[PDB]
């Protein structure tokens, strides 16, 4: 069942290179032998501007199962981020990234990355994944945005 | 060239057979020659040998079809026509597209 | 916006959706905005069988303070019920629903609803919350259960 997947990831790639949103990165990693790993991607998401996430470029890895595209990718921030919906392991907690929920095989890698970027400044109250970020986000948002700006500055080239 | 070598890598990945894929030759001049067998038929078995000169994809690739479940008379039609949307997908890595274009297709429909 | 509270409540929600007792309902209410209010829940408790309280589906609202789960939730029957341990406002008088008593932060919404359901057919003599129901329950239980069955039939769903 890897054929439909490797092909699909391959439809994702050239469409991405031909046209993709500005400041976004999505690149399949490369094997030591000299082949291409389509099941594993190194991606980057830019912070929206007018926000505390601004000037920031935040790196995440995308992993695809063999039954892709009927299963969603596993999206993990490396390094892990300070966000209410991001686990200490860097895993992203999103509704469209889980199969029994709002995942569709029609969902593009672009749509995923955009949804996560949207999630950056719009945390979901119903998906606590990180204790510190969630609690501070609710309690004192000024201080929360303080942390976000420091983190954004840390990942600005 | 970056687009080309990325295409080569992707093709080498898409196929994880045993005898899928091979790079027949590499060179600064004349370019790269490789072979793929991709399998298709269900009713009324393909070897495609692509040559990528250093001008591809701005230029046309050299192709050749062997498929002795099929006759040979078609291979001239099929090479002189896998050539077409090769001219449509011109200026960009087209190999993957052609490959998956023809297990859809045996000059069908 | 209480972080500790909303976090715990969101996991209570997902745990309830994954597994919960049959005939029980626990759904967060909807804000005027159209969002989800985790601090306010609309719940329903079915009567256990082997008892006078059944065929009845009794609706109760669960309300959480900002210091949840350090305080227990306030469980209030709407409409208010005829029970010795239920206040005229429909508030439930239970030991596990009291901070100075047997409330623990580890207690789940599921456990609470089950405990209240237990309280329905097993009133506590030491916790009078409604005077008439309590008195009738102690002295003349025949009329008490008569009222209970009439109420149970009255609150039977469609």
């Amino acid at each position: 069942m890897s054929g439909i997947a490797l092909s699909r990831l391959a439809q994702e790639r050239k469409a991405w290179r031909k046209d993709h949103p500005f400041g976004f990165v999505a690149v399949p990693t490369k094997n030591p032998d000299g082949t291409m790993n389509l099941m594993n991607w190194e991606c980057a998401i830019p912070g929206k501007k007018g926000t505390p996430w601004e000037g920031g470029l935040f790196k995440l890895r995308m992993l695809f199962k063999d039954d892709y595209p009927s299963s969603p990718p596993k999206c993990k921030f490396e390094p892990p981020l300070f966000h209410p919906n991001v686990y200490p392991s860097g895993t992203v907690c999103l509704s469209i990234l889980e199969e029994d929920k709002d995942w569709r095989p029609a969902i593009t890698i672009k749509q995923i990355l955009l949804g996560i970027q949207e999630l950056l400044n719009e945390p979901n109250i119903q998906d606590p994944a990180q204790a510190e970020a969630y609690t501070i986000y609710c309690q004192n948002r000024v201080e929360y945005e303080k942390r976000v700006r420091a983190q954004a500055k840390k990942f600005a080239p | 060239a970056e687009p080309v070598q990325e295409e080569l890598s992707v093709l080498a990945a898409i196929f994880c057979r045993p005898h899928e894929w091979e790079v027949l030759s590499r060179s600064e001049t004349d370019g790269t020659v490789f072979r793929i067998h991709t399998k298709a038929e269900g009713f009324m078995p393909l070897e495609l040998v692509f040559h990528l000169p250093v001008n591809y994809p701005s230029c046309l690739p050299g192709i050749s079809i062997n498929s002795e479940q099929l006759t040979r008379a078609q291979c001239v039609t099929v090479k002189e026509k896998l050539l077409e949307q090769a001219e449509s997908l011109l200026s960009e890595p087209m190999v993957h597209e052609l490959v998956l274009w023809i297990q859809e297709n045996l000059r069908h429909a």
